[PDB]
């Protein structure tokens, strides 16, 4: 789970910015998606519970 | 009349229900996380189709 921690710690990293979202850039917005469909939210969830 | 050739988007209309392909956002398939429905869509605006 170091492994897994270490993947999803990269992910968010790799994230894109608040700014881009907020101005809309295509690319930024397909990567955030792109992201969002790999990690579920509620996985997240749980094993922060 | 142009030539298709690798690396080049193209646009595919249904020729029945004068309808346009894409990838659908909904996942039926319940094996795969990842893997996304292909469907048609009656607009041809977006990068989907």
């Amino acid at each position: 789970m170091s492994f897994y921690a270490a993947l999803i710690d990269l992910l968010g990293r790799c994230a894109p910015e608040m700014h881009l979202i907020q101005a809309g850039k295509g690319e930024a917005l397909r990567i955030r998606a792109i992201l969002r469909s790999l990690v579920p939210l509620d996985d997240l969830v749980g094993i922060i519970s | 009349h142009r030539t298709l050739l690798y690396g080049h988007a193209i646009l595919l209309r249904h020729a029945h229900s004068r309808m346009y392909l894409s990838c659908l956002t909904t996942s039926r398939s319940m094996t795969d996380k990842l893997a996304f429905d292909v469907g048609l869509q009656e607009d041809a605006t977006g990068e989907a189709c």
